[PDB]
Parts: structure tokens; C-alpha cells; sequence
RNA sequence: GCCGAGGUAGCUCAGUUGGUAGAGCAUGCGACUGAAAAUCGCAGUGUCCGCGGUUCGAUUCCGCGCCUCGGCACCA
């Protein structure tokens, strides 16, 4: 909020130490944002009475004649500049705050200005620099300093939460302190009203927008500026004073969450209608605008026989021209409970942020309008003289709060505590509750202002708040989890274990946003984004990622742009959205790669990253093949899709040079699988003890043929006793019959029992030789050399 | 290779064609009229200007663009690689099955609030069996076969770094460390002590020289047998899933009273696996810890404390779970055998 | 990456306390996200989080027991949506922690951000009390800032919890009282929604 | 980490046969058994490598593997009792299978070491110092974060022949190694000065020498510093070796006014002259 | 909704009297080079938010929207 200390001590005196308070509150739940000392009134600012105001010829200035207890002039330019009021004179030679400069005796247009009368900002009590301060001319003995009656102030910025709409007025707060042990001094503004008919009616049209309405009548108004203590207050809160009548409207708004408007009866007509604004209706909203209305808006209007006209936009602004001023002599005081959303939308539509709307959008004591009337009229009767009418116009019957169960021990079984019953009754019974119970279940009815108190549980945090969250002991639970919950961590750990291995392996983890710019779909030649944002952070952070590589490369580029690294082997594992939502693993290679630093030769490129893949896969207990299959984004000649334990989970390849050039960067190699990959359980094969048959050979096969082809054939023709099988030499050219490639294979046989009688490796080799012939694959010891 | 660097230097000839031209062209309108060009407006300020200038763009953007289509094509002929082919021969790596089996059991329990400390392999009679209520000439000494040690030099630092008086040996069980913990620290705590253990035994498929155990305890005020039953169960659940049972039968152990042997139902294994032996710690083990603590001017800590401890050989589970033949294998450090556990999470 | 170390460390701290870690969907659905957690619309509670509201055809939002969901699409403001997705699928008691990436409509700077990571969690079962959360949140302070660390609890407002509070942790050598998180005893209406759905 | 890195974990007994002390040329066993399982399982291990190699041998004897990169971390007894980390390399090593060229030997295992160390947040130097068991020409002791925790080298060919097996490379550190806490250095946004050079230095000289000199003469604004080319022979004045260095300067605030990289380079040039180290742009070409 | 500033390359950015629309840097090519750095000698990529126009280049101006900012008060 914005809490003036002295003011709060008005309702709860014996408070002392604003810091001890700030502490008290944050313990109750309110986070004080800042504390501020305000009102450093210079010694040189005294209180003068304006005697006369004469114009200084053909110019805008006015030559006021004052008396700081010794009649003196000062020439002002301000509009409010007139005889009859009290002003704040900054004697010549007075050092001012907001002014920065010092005042002195100065000559203005022919007159000798003896100091100068100050505006609020000038003095420094609020940002209003367009007008002198205005005090009742009888205020303080003409000439006494102002500091005497403007004691400095401590104001604290609270942070009131949405559930606490009673905490938007000093008395809501006060009431909470009272629960802790403080004495509540609720001001009794007992007025003197004479019974006579109020000259206006009140007809409510939409009762579910203004459930509870009230019109009060005070006439005989002597509108003047409001007394110092009241100006000190309004400013002290972060408001500006206008006239005793409107100030009493703000004062009580601040005192108890009740927004109220006083309307000059002049502009009322026959009575106040409260309805939904009819299409084509425009009002000149108080701050000076012509807000063209919408039929969803709720309006406080007046009518003259036929036509119905707008006087203020209900529960938000108003003012228009019906606003209270100098020549006011009677007013209709508005004090109603509006429906939060009928306001909350209307105010979020027109672009309004009023102290009064803010109050209504949260919610107000749906039974506090009547008491609010009295405060305001009694206040108004004192301050403005007004004779008030004992007779309000109450329209809308409100319903008293509902009573909650509350079993004291439930409260305890929940908190782990052991607060005695009695003690916890008092907590509520002195938070202002109706506790009508014999026990053990009590049945409590909350005061009208506590909307936040619906359930029994709302009640428990009430007992554990006054008591203190610092009285709930520490304890730990012991328990046998339910069977089905047992193991849910497993999918997770397997994914976390993958980042670990991907790491010790040799990949630097990167994290990229999940936002994709629609744009990339074309640059990276991929299928169009599935989801788009309704409120993107930027046109480029518009849709979400269908792949991780766009960002991985993007990210890479930005690194060349900044760090000119020589190589990089990153990896990422974020969420990818398209059709469904999946976890993906991707990473790119780049630069020189492995090898020797003082040796001109590196080892890198595709087979590097391809090797890092098999390295990884093996250490995963999984099977890994890359079969060829050009993908849109990859390079046509180096593109294949990753095949883990039988299945296709992703791709591995280079980049399409179109894009490489398109993105200013050089060759990159990458992959993107989808998780989770499978898990193959431990197949414990016991190995044999007897040696193995180390035989060997080579195959010719047609140039544009694949390795995984020859190899799959070799392996299943080799039979069961084959063990290893590794390509150890490749050949392109002659002595080969032009257009073939000799693939050399280290074979290896072993029997899991006796050894191998050799002629057996032979007949084995026979089938391999056979299936090569049965395919068009010649040999070394048989078909080409 | 061929059409790329040739024309990229050759288009740079055009970049140098824009500024060998850019000067003669900029050395007309800017040099004949800096201050006096808006006086020589029509003809001159339109001919050598506007006209020639558009050349400095069309030829720039054309040798800059009509080069990418022919050069980027030269790379499409080059990397026409065999996608499938053994890639770089990086080393795989991988763990040993005792590590998986150990760590798994270390997790199961840590997840239950347990901490893992590790003790010395080379122990000292007092700490090993003795402090655990196993005095000499005790048929309790006959339940373990000690490798008794001999050598000069070795300094056996005990608990709080102080050197120890006792006879040297190789720890039969990891319990020696159960006491080394209790002297140094104060209760309560829940700890598990894994480590290598050594028996004087006849190496075969089911028995062995060296082995690994994990033992542990939980001591503190109010601990009861019910608690060990609680834990030993949670271990059965997390190891053999939600249809697993535990069984407790009394047995004799010098360091515990009461004592028992847990057996765990292995649902799909159909048999009642054995596993370990545990029990509520013995009163005399608390006296020894306190007696020693006082020797070290360390106030006594286990006066009003209760406490259970358990112990199970890793080595077994590692064979039941990862289905292995004989115990010798692990220590027979064989490659083709070990290589089957490189893939386990 | 440091979020991984920081995340895993916090995942360990709690797992070590008997907690399990499940992970939820990033792309949530109004009902599951704020709603099921007692946050109906036109609620100044909706104003405490800034939602990226989503749009697109194709995406199938499988809920808890693989069944598809009826609701308005968005990017999870907090990881709580998964607190309820857990409760429909499983039975009590349990102690779980749900880490994940979260998304706010906010103005990126040195202290504020677009994308972020949270770890939330709960423990539900018969007999759990506030004392228990005080117990845990403490154990987290101990294992993170060592044995001279304190925790502080002050009430605060949260739609899904009653009572509610904000924990602050004393950072011994940091000399300051760090803020950290916000927690509370789960709200009765969050149990109704889970059961209402379960019955569906 | 030792695992994802690329090392296959091995576990060996902790019994040592007294015998090895001579074969492996190491200090005599500290503890002996009173009731050994066998004369060969008589005393306990003062090192892990005896067994690691032993174990390796038994594998050639049985499986004829082509390479192996193992590692072990058991308890070692002598004077006190410690945890040790050891592992040996062997065979062809990394490279391409269908390419006649491999990449291996000492620098392989030496690289796997620095790979490891970096991912550990620790500093790693190998300085020369022949050890009894290693090979005289390829033997140095491992220096982690300032300190000497072990060695890295080959095997003394006496033993290689003594044990029927070929060349092996190994190391044995002592644990725990240190832990250096996170020193968060914020990097600059302004580019870096990419300058470069080469030094002649006398043949039997070390890399870590030239490099330590270069680095502390480079001042505070040096960033990287990498050897990228070594040279033995002419156009060099016979008996020298030209070590080429990619330098790199960067200011953590404004950029580098160039003449500043120059005066910086001046001190590096200076300290080379002040040592007997000539250049390229100044002393030999 | 508001009152005034910035958005210049492969980074960082002053920015006007427009004449070399850059300067620090950094980038490429031909001699020196076993091979790179200094020197040499040579020229450059740069949508200056995105688009409407103006001079010769469109960043000195003037439009709408963009991205980043200082003041209007309540938000996991």
C-alpha cells in the first residue's frame, strides 16, 4: 500500500517504532517494500494568510498581500492565487528541496516579492507543481512556521496480497495488529442528522453489478480547503487535496477500503440511476477526456424526466462536471459494493488504474457501506458544516457471512503443533469472530470484511499467524510409499544418466530457448511450425521448436561471431514440439577436430562425429547403424538416418551448403535422435577358453555400394561361430577391374566348447564366398587378383 | 576445390573492379563538384553519375551471386561419401559389475537417508573383531578366517588420526569401520559402509579370497528392531520390485543381540534368496566405543542410544542380478567378460 | 551446464530425503496448469503469472493416464501442473519433486527472464503436517549452506495452498537472508479437482 | 568420468608376489602375509600397475585384443594406505579402421589425460624425470594443480622383453587429487588480438619451458596460447627446434590499441633473448 | 496511453563541416614462407530495425510499427 505511520497509530496507538511495525506486519504476511521519511519542512517556511490579490497590469502575474504576522507582498502566477486562503510562504533566504535553489527577496514586474508562496512540489510534499498549497485561512497563528504543524512522517510501502482486500484501508490493518495484542481505537463519528425526505431517488437497474448501493444526503455545505492534519494525511498517503468534501471522500477510502463519490446535487436531476451504459453514450471522465462508452460498462447516472445522463463511470472514475467544487451546497454521497468483474473489465478496457477501482476489483466489505456513510457524513458535518439527513437510500440487501466448522485439534493435527484450545479460540474471537460452539467442532462466523475466510483451513492459518509461523516446530515424516509410486524416478535417471555419458564422452552441454522463429522453416528446409504463440516476445520468438538443430547451429554461429573457436562438439537435450511433444538429443561437430597440435594432421569431419556416435552407443549397451537416406536439410552425399537397436530414431549428416552459405558459416556435422532410446537388458554370454581361428579376406563389390551391405552379408553367412568382424582396409582403383572397391575383413571364429577343426572354418568361409558370388561379390583368393 | 577459390578471388577482382572504377567515377562528381555540383545540375550530374553507378551494383551483385551456384555445385561432386562405414575408432569405456551392483545398493540406501563412509582395508585386531565383542579363543573367531599381517613401516591411523596399538590384519568384514565411525562422530546417524573384505578361503565358483560387502547401521535414540525390519524390506522392494517379501530368523552374531538372518523372496526367481545377516547392536559394542572415546578425552555419546546394523555381500547379488557363473570372474580381470557391463545405464 | 549441476544437486538433496523426481510436459493446458490449482479466470491470481497463450493445429496433449485433454493451450508458468498430473495417475502416500523449464511473459534483463527452471514438489499422505514442510525446507538449507544455516517462514498468499508461506534461508557466510521459494500446505479444493477428474 | 572418458574399469587382487619388486624395479613390499594363499600372493601391492600390466598380458595370452585402455582404482599399501588411480594404454589406438593411419602411443594416453583433467576443473603438467620402471626417454611425473601426484610414461623394454609383451604406456596417481573451486571469470564482449610467432630454442629442451616463459611474459591480457607447429632441421641453424605459437590477447573492458599488443610481444621477445631463445621476425629466418 | 534518446561490419561504437559512410580491431589475396606473426603491397564483405521519399552512397529530415531506456503503482 503506502502506510503513513502517525496515521496508523491513530487507530492503533501504542504501536511505536515503525521498524518494529514493519517486522510485525511482514510476520502477519505484509512485505514492506520501502520505508521513507517525508516532510522535511524548512525552518523558513511559515504560514501566511492572504489578505488581497491585485492584478499587475497587462501581464498574467498577481500581486498578493499576505501577513506572516507582519504584512508583506509576494507576486504569484498560480491560478488558485486568491484572497481568503492560507499559504505556505518561503521567506526570502530559505533553502528548498524540490526547488534545489534558495529563495530570496526578488523584484518581479514592478513589485518586490518578499520570498514566494509555494506549490506542493515546490515545498516537496507531492508531485503537484501547478498551484500553491491551500489551507483554511484560520489554520495557524499567521507567521508560525509550518514545520510546527507538519511534523515529518514515516510512510511504508506494503505489499498487500489479492486475498487481503480488507488490508487496503488503515482499519483493516489496524484490526490485524489488534489480533496480536494492540488496542483498537475505532473512531466514532457520531453525526447529528435531522429527519426530512432526501430530494432525490435511487433506482437500480442491474443489481448484479451493484449488489449493494447507498445514497446519503448532506447539504448546507461550506466547501473550503481541508485542515492541515488532513492535508498532511492525503499527501502522506500519496494523494492530492482538493476541498474538505472530496478529501473526506478519500480520507475514508484510505481509512477502510470504501471508494465513495460525492456528487453536486446541481447535476443530479431527479435521482440516481445505476445501469449498464447504453450504446452511443460518452462521458467527460474527470481527468479531462471524452470516454466514448461501451454497453458492458456500469454507470452512475442521473435523470431529468426523460433522458438519462452519465455522471460518473460507476466504481472507477466519475467527476465529469458533476464533480464537487467551491459553490457546492449539497451532495449525494455514493457508497456501494460493485461486482468485481463488471468493474475489473471495464477499467482494464478504458485504461484506468484508480485507487477506487483497484479497491473494487479486489472486493469490498459487502456490509460496510452503511457504517462508511456515517464516518464520511460525520466527518463532512464537522469539516464542512453540512447538515445531514438521517435517512439513506439503501438498495440491495446483502447476506451475512457463512459460519465455518473449525475443530481446534484439526488446526493442530495440521500444523504439527500443540496450541491449546482456549488460546486458539481467543485468536479468532479477537480477530473479531462469532464463535458459537460448545466444542469440539465450533462453527465460526467471520466478520464481514474477511472475504479471504471461506474454509476451515483459512481459519487454521489465522491461528498460525497470530501465533506465529515461528511456533510450528520442525519435524520429518516417516512412511512406506504406496506401491504404484515406487519407481517413477527411473525414466528420469535414465535421461540424466545420458547427459552424464554424453559429457564424459566429450560433448559440451548447451541449452537453447524453445522458441523458434517461423522463418527457419525455409532456411533449414523443414516442415512448418506446429504451434505459434498468441503473444510472441518477438516475431522471431513466434512459434516453438520442431527441432533442436536450428538453435544448435544458430548458437554455434554466434560463437564464431564472438570467440572464433576452432572446433566445438556440443550437444543439447531439450523439448521438441510437433504433433506431440518429445525429448530430443542433438549435437553438432565442427572445425579441425582431434589429432596432434604440433602435427600438421588432424582426424575429423564426418567420421569423427560418426565415431563419437558409435563410441557412445557401445558404452550404452545399444546397437548402432547409419544407413544412407538424404534428408532435406543435410548434404545430399553425406546423409543417413540413425538406426539404434533395430530402429530409426534420427539422422546424422553434414549441412546443405546452400544453408552453410546462407548462414555465413562453414561445414558442420550434426544429429538428432528422439528419446527415450531403447534399453536392452544384460545378456550374459559366457566366453570360451579355447583359442580362436584367425582367418582373413577381401571383397571387390561395385563402387556406389554401401559398407553396411557387404558387412551384413558377411556376418550372416559367417554362421554362429563368427566372433569379431572388422573392416581394416579399403581399396579404390587398379589392380582392380575399374569401378570396384576392395573391402578387407579381419575375421575371427571361436567355438564356445571345443576348438575349431579348421576344415570347419573353411566350409564356413565357403558360405561367405558363396553368398558373395550369389550377389556379384568377387574375392582375392578366388575372384579378381 | 577447382571452381570455388578461382572465381572467389576472380569476383574479388570485381570487388577491386568496383573501386578501380569507383575512384574514376567518384573522382568526377566529387572532384569537379563538392561545393559546385548543385550549380552544374543538368547533363553532367546525370551522365557520369546515375548511369555508370548502376554498373557498380549489377556486376558487383552478379559476380557476388553468379559464383555461388557454380562453386557450391563443385562441393556436391566432392563429398559423395559412404554414410555407413566404421567412423573414428574412439575408446568405448565402461564400468565393472561390482561398481554397478555396489552403487546401486549405495543408492538404494542413500535414498533411504543413509550416508556412505569407507574404511581401511588393512585393519587391527582391536578394531576388527574385538571391539565387536569377539575376544580371542572364541569359537566366534572361527567363523572368519584372517590373513594375519606382518611388516615394518605401515602406520595404522585410527578414527581421529591417532595411531593404533593392536595386531595387524586384512578386514574380514566391513564392521571394523562401524566402530571407527562411532568414535569420531556423535549420534544419531544412518550410514552404510561398503568395501573389499578378505577371507582365508579356498577359491572356487561360489567361494572366494577377496570380496565386497556393504554393511551399515542406524543408531540413535528410539531405534527398534521394527526399524531394521522396515529398512531390510525397503531394500527388497527396490531391488526385486513390489511383490517381494523379507524373512527374519534368529541367528548368532557376537556384535548383535538380538540377531537374525534376512532372506528375501525373489518373486520371479521363485526361490527364497539368502543375502545377509543383521541385528540390533550389542550393548558391549557401545561400551567399547565409549571406553575408547574416553581414552581420547571425548565425552561418551552412546549412553541412552539403541541401534541396528545389517551386512550383505555385494558379490552374491552381482551374480543373481547380472547372472554370473562363478565368483572368480570379477577378479580374473578378463576383457571379453567385463566388456558386457560397459552398457549398464 | 550449470543448471544441470544446480538442478541435479537439488534433485539429490531431496531424493536423499526420500523424494522421487517425475517430469511434466512444457506445453500445458489451462485446466491442468492454473485452474486445477484453484486459479479460476478473472482472478487477480491469474495476474501473478504472465502466460504465453498458444495456438496451432496438430498437437495432441495427452494428459495423465494417456487420455487426451479438453482445455485451452499454453506454456507452463510453474511446474505445479505436473503436481496434479501425478495425483490423478497415482495413489498416496508419496514424496515427489518436479523439476522443469517454466515460461513467463516477461521483460528479459540481468535479474528477470523469459524462460526458467523451477523445482517444486510435494509430499501427500495421511498425517502430513506443516511441521513436516518446516522439517524438509530446513534439511534443504542445511545440505545447501551447511550446519549454521537457518530457515524462516512467513505467511503469503497462494491459491493452491492454505496455509501459505514464503521461505527465506539464512546464508551463514553470505551474511544476508536469501529468499528462495514459496510453499504451503496444499488446498482442499486441489484434492477435490483431482478426485473429480479421477472419477471422470 | 574415467568411464565415459573411454577407460574400461578393471579390478585386480591387492596381493602382490614379492617377486615383482625386481621385475618392475620397485621398492620392496611393506607388508607380507603370515599365511599367504600362495608364495606369489605373499605380500600386498605397493602399486597397481604391476597387476594392471599382468592382467593385460593374460589378455593377449587369451584374447589377442588389438588395443585396450583400462583403468583401476584400488587400495595401495606402503608406509600408510592410499587410494590410487592407474591405467594403461596399448595397441594401435585411435584413428580410422579402413585408413592405414592410426593416432596412438604416448601422446594418445597423454591426451586422454589432459582431456580428463580439464573436465575435472584441474591443471595438468607432465614434466620429465625418469622413473626406475618406465622408459628412460619417455618418463615424466604427473603435476596436477601445482603438485606431483604420480607418473606417466612407457615401460622399460627390459621388462617388456622380460614379460613377453610389447610396448604399453601407463600412469598412477594418488587420490584424492585436489579440488579447485569455481572461479567465475566473466568474459569480455570486445574482440581479441590474434597475433602469432615462433621460437628457435636448443634441441634437448622442453615444451613446458618455452611455454611457461611465453605465458608469464605475455602479461595479464593473454588469453589462449597454443603450440600449432614444431620444426626440426634447416632452414634452422642446425640443432634447434622451431615451436610455433598461436597467441591471443583480449581486454576485459575496452579493446586493445594494438601498439599495446606490440609492447606486450616486446617482453616475450625480450625474455626469449634473455634466455637464448631466438625468433622468426627477429632472430633466425 | 505518456514526455525525450539509441538501432552504423566478422565485435565495439563516436557519428557529421556528407566526400574516402568509417576508426580500433578484425577479414581475404600476390613477395618474404619448411610453415605462420611484424613490414610490404591490394581490396573488401556491412539489409546502418524493417519498410515511403529525397543527394551521387540513403545513417544528417520528416511517417507508421519494431527492438533496448529514464518518471506514472499494484503482481511466484
Amino acid at each position: 500500500m503506502r502506510v503513513p505511520f502517525s496515521w496508523l497509530k491513530a487507530y492503533v496507538p501504542e504501536l511505536e517504532s515503525p521498524e518494529v511495525l514493519e517486522e510485525r506486519l511482514a510476520g502477519l504476511g505484509f512485505e514492506t517494500d520501502r520505508i521513507e521519511r517525508v516532510f522535511p519542512i524548512p525552518r523558513g517556511v511559515v504560514f501566511a494568510r492572504v489578505l488581497e490579490a491585485h492584478p499587475i497590469p497587462g501581464t498574467r502575474l498577481k500581486r498578493l498581500v499576505l501577513d506572516a504576522g507582519r504584512t508583506v507582498e509576494v507576486v504569484s502566477g498560480a491560478e488558485n492565487a486568491r484572497k481568503g486562503i492560507g499559504v505556505a510562504l518561503a521567506l526570502p533566504g530559505t533553502e528548498l528541496p524540490g526547488l534545489g535553489q534558495k529563495v530570496g527577496e526578488r523584484v518581479i514586474q514592478g513589485v518586490r516579492s518578499f520570498g514566494m508562496a509555494l506549490s506542493p512540489r515546490e515545498l516537496g510534499v507531492g508531485e503537484y507543481g501547478g498551484g500553491l498549497l491551500e489551507f483554511p485561512e484560520d489554520a495557524l497563528p499567521p507567521g508560525t512556521p509550518l514545520s510546527e504543524a507538519w511534523p515529518e512522517e514515516v510512510v511504508l510501502d506494503l505489499e498487500v496480497t489479492p486475498n487481503r482486500p480488507d488490508a487496503l484501508g488503515l482499519l483493516g490493518l489496524a484490526r490485524d495488529l489488534h489480533a496480536l495484542g494492540y488496542a483498537l481505537v475505532e473512531p466514532e463519528a457520531a453525526l447529528k442528522a435531522e429527519a426530512l425526505p432526501l430530494p432525490f431517488a435511487l433506482k437500480v437497474e442491474d443489481p448484479e453489478g451493484a449488489p449493494h448501493f447507498t445514497l446519503g444526503y448532506a447539504f448546507g455545505l461550506r466547501v473550503a480547503p481541508s485542515p492541515l492534519w488532513m492535508q498532511r494525511a492525503l499527501f502522506a498517503a500519496g494523494m492530492r487535496p482538493i476541498n474538505n468534501v472530496v478529501d473526506v471522500t478519500n480520507y475514508v477510502m484510505l481509512e477502510r477500503a470504501q471508494p465513495m463519490h460525492a456528487f453536486d446535487l446541481r447535476f443530479v436531476g431527479e435521482g440516481i440511476a445505476v445501469r449498464r451504459a447504453r450504446e452511443g453514450e460518452r462521458l467527460k471522465t474527470l481527468d479531462g477526456v471524452e470516454r466514448t462508452l461501451h454497453p458492458e460498462d456500469l454507470v452512475i447516472a442521473g435523470w431529468r424526466g426523460e433522458e438519462s445522463f452519465p455522471l460518473g463511470l460507476a466504481g472507477v472514475m466519475g467527476g465529469a462536471e458533476s464533480e464537487v467544487r467551491e459553490d457546492t451546497e449539497a451532495i449525494a454521497l455514493e457508497v456501494a459494493c460493485f461486482d468485481p468483474v463488471s468493474i475489473r473489465k471495464t477499467a482494464r478496457r478504458h485504461g484506468l488504474r484508480t485507487e477506487a477501482s483497484h479497491r473494487f476489483e479486489r472486493g469490498v466489505d459487502p456490509l460496510g457501506q452503511v457504517p462508511a456513510q456515517r464516518r464520511a457524513l460525520s466527518l463532512l458535518q464537522a469539516l464542512a458544516g453540512a447538515r445531514v439527513a438521517e435517512a439513506l437510500l439503501e438498495a440491495g440487501s446483502p447476506k451475512p457471512p457463512e459460519a465455518i466448522p473449525f475443530r481446534p485439534e484439526y488446526a493442530n493435527r495440521l500444523l504439527g503443533t500443540s496450541y491449546p484450545e482456549a488460546e486458539q479460540i481467543a485468536i479468532l474471537k479477537r480477530l473479531g469472530c462469532r464463535v458459537e460452539g460448545e466444542g469440539p467442532t465450533y462453527r465460526v462466523t467471520p466478520p464481514s470484511h474477511r472475504l479471504d475466510l471461506r474454509l476451515e483451513e483459512d481459519l487454521v492459518e489465522e491461528v498460525a499467524r497470530i501465533q506465529g509461523y515461528e511456533t510450528i516446530p520442525l519435524a520429518l515424516p516417516a512412511f512406506f510409499p504406496a506401491p504404484d509410486n515406487r519407481g517413477v524416478e527411473a525414466p528420469y535417471r535414465k535421461e540424466q544418466r545420458l547427459r552424464e555419458v554424453l559429457s564424459g564422452l566429450g560433448f559440451q552441454e548447451v541449452y537453447t530457448y524453445s522458441f523458434m522463429d517461423p522463418e527457419d522453416a525455409r532456411r533449414f528446409r523443414l516442415d512448418p511450425p506446429r504451434l505459434l504463440l498468441l503473444n510472441p516476445l518477438a516475431p522471431e520468438k513466434a512459434a516453438l521448436r520442431t527441432h533442436l538443430f536450428p538453435g544448435l547451429v544458430r548458437v554455434l554461429k554466434e560463437n564464431l561471431d564472438l570467440d572464433r573457436p576452432e572446433r566445438a562438439l556440443l550437444f543439447e537435450v531439450g523439448r521438441v514440439f510437433r504433433e506431440r511433444e518429445e525429448t530430443h538429443l542433438a549435437g553438432l561437430l565442427f572445425g579441425e577436430g582431434v589429432g596432434l597440435p604440433w602435427a600438421k594432421e588432424r582426424l575429423s569431419g564426418y567420421f569423427l562425429l560418426k565415431g563419437y556416435l558409435e563410441a557412445l552407443f557401445a558404452r550404452l549397451g545399444l546397437a548402432f547403424r547409419v544407413e544412407a537416406q538424404a534428408f532435406p536439410f543435410l548434404h545430399p552425399g553425406v546423409s543417413g538416418r540413425v538406426l539404434v537397436e533395430g530402429e530409426e530414431v534420427g539422422f546424422l549428416g553434414a549441412l546443405h551448403p546452400e544453408i552453410a552459405q546462407e548462414l555465413e558459416l562453414p561445414p558442420v556435422h550434426l544429429f538428432e535422435l528422439r528419446l527415450p532410446l531403447p534399453d536392452k537388458p544384460l545378456a550374459f554370454q559366457d566366453p570360451s577358453r579355447h583359442p580362436a581361428a584367425f582367418r582373413d579376406l577381401a571383397v571387390v563389390v561395385p563402387a556406389p555400394t554401401p559398407y553396411g551391405e557387404v558387412e551384413a552379408l558377411v556376418r550372416e553367412a559367417a554362421g554362429p561361430y563368427l566372433e569379431s568382424l572388422a573392416l581394416f582396409d579399403l581399396y579404390q582403383g587398379p589392380p582392380l577391374p575399374e569401378g570396384h572397391k576392395s573391402l578387407a575383413f579381419h575375421l575371427r571364429f571361436r567355438h564356445p566348447k571345443r576348438t575349431l577343426r579348421d576344415e570347419e572354418v573353411e566350409e564356413a568361409v565357403s558360405r561367405v564366398a558363396e553368398a558373395l558370388r550369389a550377389r556379384g561379390f568377387g574375392l582375392r583368393g578366388l575372384d579378381t587378383p | 576445390l577447382a571452381a570455388i577459390q578461382n572465381a572467389r578471388d576472380l569476383e574479388e577482382l570485381k570487388a577491386l573492379k568496383a573501386r578501380y572504377l569507383g575512384k574514376k567515377g567518384l573522382l568526377t562528381q566529387e572532384m569537379k563538384g563538392l561545393s559546385a555540383l548543385p550549380l552544374e545540375e543538368r547533363r553532367k550530374r546525370g551522365q557520369e553519375l546515375n548511369a555508370i553507378k548502376a554498373a557498380l551494383e549489377a556486376a558487383l551483385e552478379a559476380r557476388e551471386k553468379a559464383l555461388e551456384e557454380a562453386a557450391l555445385k563443385e562441393a556436391l561432386e566432392r563429398e559423395r561419401v559412404d554414410v555407413s562405414l566404421p567412423g573414428a575408432s574412439l575408446f568405448s569405456g565402461g564400468l565393472h559389475p561390482i561398481t554397478l551392483m555396489e552403487r546401486e545398493l549405495v543408492e538404494i540406501f542413500r535414498a533411504l537417508g543413509y550416508q556412505a563412509v569407507e574404511g581401511p582395508e588393512v585393519e587391527s585386531e582391536f578394531f576388527n573383531f574385538d571391539a565387536l565383542n569377539i575376544p580371542e579363543h572364541h569359537p566366534a573367531r572361527d567363523m572368519w578366517d584372517t590373513f594375519w599381517l606382518t611388516g615394518e613401516g605401515f602406520r595404522l591411523e585410527g578414527p581421529l588420526g591417532e595411531e593404533v596399538e593392536g595386531r595387524l590384519l586384512l578386514r574380514t568384514h566391513t564392521s571394523p569401520m562401524q566402530v571407527r565411525y562411532m568414535v569420531a562422530h556423535t549420534p544419531p546417524f544412518r550410514i552404510v559402509v561398503p568395501g573389499r573384505v578378505f577371507r582365508f578361503e579356498q577359491t572356487d565358483a561360489t567361494h572366494e579370497a577377496v570380496f565386497h560387502q556393504l554393511e551399515g547401521l542406524v543408531v540413535g535414540e528410539g531405534i527398534a528392531m521394527a526399524h531394521l525390519k522396515g529398512a531390510i524390506y525397503e531394500l527388497a522392494q527396490a531391488l526385486f520390485g513390489p511383490d517381494s517379501k523379507v524373512r527374519f530368523q534368529p541367528v548368532y552374531f557376537p556384535f548383535v543381540e538380538p540377531g537374525a538372518q534376512f532372506a528375501v523372496w525373489w518373486p520371479e526367481g521363485g526361490k527364497w534368496l539368502e543375502l545377509g545377516g543383521a541385528g540390533m547392536v550389542h550393548p558391549k559394542v557401545f561400551q567399547a566405543v565409549d571406553a575408547y572415546r574416553e581414552r581420547l578425552g571425548l565425552p561418551p555419546a552412546y549412553r541412552g542410544v539403541t541401534g541396528f546394523a545389517f551386512g550383505l555381500g555385494v558379490e552374491r547379488l552381482a551374480m543373481l542380478r547380472y547372472g554370473i557363473p562363478d565368483i572368480r570372474y570379477f577378479f580374473g580381470g578378463r576383457l571379453k567378460f567385463l566388456e558386457q557391463f560397459k552398457g549398464v545405464l
